[PDB]
This record gives C-alpha cells, structure tokens and sequence, in this order.
C-alpha cells in the first residue's frame, strides 16, 4: 500500500528549510503492490 | 458502524479522509453521514440509576 501524505506551506525564506511546524495532510493511498527499494525524483531543464 | 446514541449537529470539520472521530474510549462520537456530507456528534442515551 502506497501512501500519499501532502502538505502545501507559503514560506519566504531564501536557502534552508523554515522553522516551524505543519502535519501532512494524506492525499493519495496509491494500490501498487510491488517492491520498492530505491526511488529517483524528476527536475525539468531549461532551453534557450 | 452499528451503536445506538442522540444525532445532533456538529460544529465539528472534518477533513475530507476522515470519516468519523473517536473519543477517549475509541467509541465513535462524530459522524459524516456518507450521502449528504454533513457532520454530526452521537450523544449517547442517557443513564440513570434507579
Ligand atoms: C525487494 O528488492 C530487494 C532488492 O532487489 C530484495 O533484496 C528483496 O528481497 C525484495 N523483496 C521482496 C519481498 O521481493
Ligand atoms: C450521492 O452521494 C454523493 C456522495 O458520495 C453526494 O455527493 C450526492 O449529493 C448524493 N446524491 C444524492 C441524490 O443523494
């Protein structure tokens, strides 16, 4: 069972994570059923 | 989820995963009814020593 717990937080600091505190919220409780053991997130380019 | 209890109207919010809420003895004391989403709070009967 894959579970989604999400949290969105308007912040204006420039660099580090904030100080302070915001429980998540569950989002998605996602039926894969399979075995995970490493994960790799997705950024997106710029072109000019 | 079966009990016996007095439906009022709830000032409570749930969050929209949360179906009912628990009190101390796990006992549900509020309830989203599943057709209309409304909240309300389960007060149970009363009881009396006779
Ligand atoms: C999950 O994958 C890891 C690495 O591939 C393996 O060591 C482990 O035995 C696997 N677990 C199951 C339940 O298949
Ligand atoms: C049926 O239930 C849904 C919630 O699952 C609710 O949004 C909708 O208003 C209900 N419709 C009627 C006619 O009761």
């Amino acid at each position: 069972y894959f579970k989604i717990y999400s949290k969105h937080t308007p912040i204006n600091l420039v660099r580090d994570l904030p100080q302070g505190f915001s429980a998540l919220e569950p989002l998605v409780d996602l039926p894969i059923g399979i075995n995970i053991t490493r994960f790799q997130t997705l950024l997106a380019l710029h072109r000019s | 989820l079966t009990g016996t209890g007095v439906l009022t109207e709830s000032n409570k919010k749930f969050l929209p995963f949360q179906q009912f809420g628990r009190d101390i003895a796990d006992t549900t004391d509020a309830v989203r009814d599943p057709q209309t989403l409304e909240i309300l709070d389960i007060t149970p009967c009363s009881f009396g020593g006779v």
